[PDB]
């Protein structure tokens, strides 16, 4: 008893939308970070997640290396467990 | 150094299993309260960060695609 | 968590789907002024030259009743 | 249960929200078919009196433009 | 709080969907004069040039009876 | 219950009012339909008789006009 | 105090009540002659010329009846 | 019970009072659209002989005024 | 001065609960045997008429409005 | 079970000439006195009550002010009260 | 507020004293005819005013 | 089982003859008052509340700055608080 | 001091159960027997009448709305 | 028990024990003059008040 | 804050003393009055009022 | 057993019709508020919090920065967490 | 100090949870009696705003795009 | 037990017994006052508050 | 990180001192405020309120 064509495209078109509406997550916004370095999306993470700020200064410097401390590391890695459980909220 | 192995621990669970990514062992020598600071590239930050983020943005789609075909199933 | 179906659900799924369905609600109000002009439109064809497909809407076979109706005259 | 704003988080709120965006889009695609009829429609118009109607498509003026070239002829 | 199908419902919700009943109401009041005007023209066009149309009232047909109607004379 | 002003706020009456708006935004969708057939109508009007009738849009004289370009011929 | 459906109903509720059918109760009394006029017009169309709509008492058809009834004579 | 004048303040009393106004509204709705349609007859009357029409609106001699259109021609 | 005292108070029921028009206290005096008269303005105990008269005759119409109602809805 | 709109507009017409028959009332003659000075309205009543008269000597006077004493003041408020009531009958 | 001092004593009249038949209502009375007064009564008067309600009270008690 | 269209229609229709009544409350007297100070509405309020007049007396002083005491101050608290309770009938 | 404290109170409940209006410090004063008077400005009180009154409009109208809405419910 | 069987029980003259007593929860003034033994009150509109407000409450229930 | 204090004092008023009859109600009062201030008042009087709450208390405990 | 797509469409239309008269709300008023501070919108607010007036006074003046004290702060958290509840009913 | 933390508490709960914007340590100087008073930047307090007002918003309209979900479903 | 229980208990003139045992858990500075036999308190409006929740919070229950 | 300390105060505030009314938070706040310090504190008092925690545990575990 499968379900029929269209129940099937019918899904289908949900999620179209659902992903349309997806893009704008902050994985997403990380993606289409077209900037060298990823200044514009960290400036709009800054608002969001410690880690993004931590990153962020450094990367507007435009520095080959990155120096981080036990605290900074802390706090860039929860950045990017927010970034994967998409716990951030983009407004 | 206990919170880093531990977050370090979680994001693992989270991204990469096996710990194949180059950031791990740069990373590790914060575990050493001698090593306060490490010197990391750009590069491989960026790298990083977009590992995580495309198989973040994966994850997602693929989530709302099971969730599409469970509700073309009804049962659900 | 709660699940649909077996996959798990969580307050950020709700979330976007609600997010979806105000954008969607913006998205149809704007559309729906295509309709009523195509509606329009089917009227014109079918009170000034009554004929075949004027006798049931179709917005695919309506570009082509301009076509015709208004090439003819 | 789990909460978004003032919204429980479960399987029956997930299926009403999926419900609800299923119809939504179902609309969008028909009022998206609807545009492109228009558009379709307005290509005829223009290729018919080519001298003045290649200014701009306007959905909301197009029933008007169809009824002043029947008005010219 | 009280919920409706699962979401929260407080004070402030009955507030405005009364505040909404209300306003509604005087949009509604202010647009009945469109209604009878509308079936006024319709009456015109039934009237003098009984024919197809002019035997089922349909607002989207009617802008084009008049384009019929006054262009024949 | 809590209350907003004298009426007790719950599941029912939150209902209640939400069925009373959702009869009340049907009907300001109909009558918005109305004003945009009047509007068309009125464009008809203008391209029939543009030397007078692009004075200015008056929905409760749009009838009269009618009536009046009728009366001339 | 008592509820009607769960509103609070008060001594001003049924005052104000008492107004609002007094007050109309007067505008009603002023309207009827208006009834009285546009049925007396309504049976003039009608006696002078039976047709069509004369069959059938339409108050937004018979302007368009005295329309086309007075300009014929 | 809670009293107005000589009243009782109660469910039943708000209801009876309320089905008056409901069907007296109605009756007030019906006579002010009599009252538009006399003052649309009165324009067309205007429109037809604006020599003398044009003096004044009056609900209570339009018949007698249509009458008198007649026993001119 | 008893006598007075609950006449004022039978018209307060009736026209004015809370007691607010200015007439009252411009015939408290009355109560004290030391104020045997009091001299009132003209204009005010025409308007406390007039306050009087209009309340009354909107309560009669009220009334009548009531009964016409209870009379539609037939159980009475 | 709402009554028919027949029988909520013949309880209108009842109510209609119901009122047309209450503008008789004492209240109501008060009301409709156009005298700057309620004279009329106080002679009619004054047959009908002593706070009438009590008010009626004065106002006829054209005085600024009327001094009233205990047993005038609560003629004058029985009056009113009676108005209120609408227990006086003019004929 | 005089209308407050007449408002309070019919209360307590509906309670006490519905004919009012107390002396003690003539003697307060003055407060509502002037202001900025007093009125200067019997201690008798205002504790036998006073037995006087525990009497009405003890009534409505044993009822 | 909703109600019909019909239904809330009729409901829609009571409920703007009801509120053209409603236009006639003390709150709508104050609303619409036009003039600068509200001593229009207040003049008709004073017929029915002490504070309306302690208010009035000073606003068409046109005074800056209006003095109030105890009394005064709770005298035009309660008419405030009737003004909310629409217990004030104008008339 | 106690009958305004109340009063304040009630109009409290009715009007603003934050006390956020800047009425309600400027009145405060007058529960001092010291504070005999307070001068307030004639445009503070105009504003906070206007708060009053557009406040109990829109709940009077929505009460109205609430009833038409019932009534078209039937069981009420 | 009940404030006013208070009242009538307490055998001083001016009853200023009771008095007293009820005054830590009512307003009354009264407590100072009878206290004092005074023949007479001076009693104004505002203290009127309270004590017609408190007789009435006594009548009904201030049980402590 | 003023705002608060008053708040307050009506949260306790209405479990304690309902129609505010103790004088402490009025000996707090200036505190809502003027800023940058403070009231002196006795420890016979704050205790007595912290019994009374307590007697309030107990009287709840025994319902 | 799906609701009809009609009587989807009948909630899409009640949720247009909802968030239009959401549009008032005073997050919304916050949100269009174009002045480059917040002075409008701080200005009609200031009639219902304390933290809105702290916050409007400084603004007005254009100060690059605010001193906000314990009091002051605990105003503006409150003022943004009624904000967010939606508390605050802008007239 | 104890209010102000715990109305920080509430505002987080409401607005966020991570405590991940920078106005939560620029604030945290009130806590400590030395720091009577904080220099905060302008722009960062609207920012604060606007983020509130906007998360807010979003709120409001999707807690009514889930009513009428509800009312659709008609079992609510 | 009770808190307001044990401060009925309490023996002592000031009950400074009872208010260190409960000052353990709730913000009273009167503690010092009344354990140094002061005649008076000076209360300004933050205390006010304090002694207001307090006495509200040990109506209802701070049993520990 | 102050947001931790800010989280963890609040996470043993949820099970020992809802109200926050034990000086130890205080005491403790100066660690949110400036960098690079630390906060001097009795024996006496930390010890104390380690059995505060003992004694709510205590009565958890009754319960």
């Amino acid at each position: 008893a499968r379900p029929s064509a269209q129940t099937q495209m019918a899904a289908v078109d949900m999620l179209q939308t659902i992903n349309t509406a997806a893009s704008q997550t902050a994985a997403s916004l990380l993606i289409n970070d077209i900037t060298p370095n990823k200044t514009e999306s960290l400036k709009i993470l800054s608002t969001q997640s410690v880690g993004a700020r931590s990153l962020l200064e450094p990367m507007q410097a435009n520095a080959s290396t990155i120096k981080l401390n036990r605290i900074e590391t802390v706090n860039v890695l929860d950045f990017l467990g927010s970034v994967y459980d998409n716990t951030i909220q983009v407004i | 150094a206990i919170a880093l192995y531990l977050e370090i621990n979680k994001l693992r669970l989270k991204i990469d299993e096996p710990m194949q990514l180059a950031i791990w062992p740069q990373l590790f020598p914060l575990l050493c309260d001698e090593h306060q600071s490490v010197q990391l590239n750009t590069d491989v930050l960026i790298n990083f960060m977009m590992h995580v983020a495309r198989k973040s943005q994966n994850t997602i789609l693929n989530n709302n695609a099971a969730i599409a075909s469970q509700y073309a199933a009804g049962n659900a | 968590w709660p699940k649909y179906g077996g996959t798990d659900v969580n307050t950020r799924t709700v979330h976007d789907l609600l997010n979806t369905i105000n954008t969607m609600s913006a998205r149809i109000k704007t559309l729906e002024r295509y309709e009523h002009a195509l509606r329009e439109i089917h009227k014109v064809v079918v009170i000034l030259k009554p004929s075949a497909n004027t006798h049931s809407f179709e917005p695919d076979a309506l570009p082509a009743l301009i076509m015709q109706f208004l090439s003819d005259f």
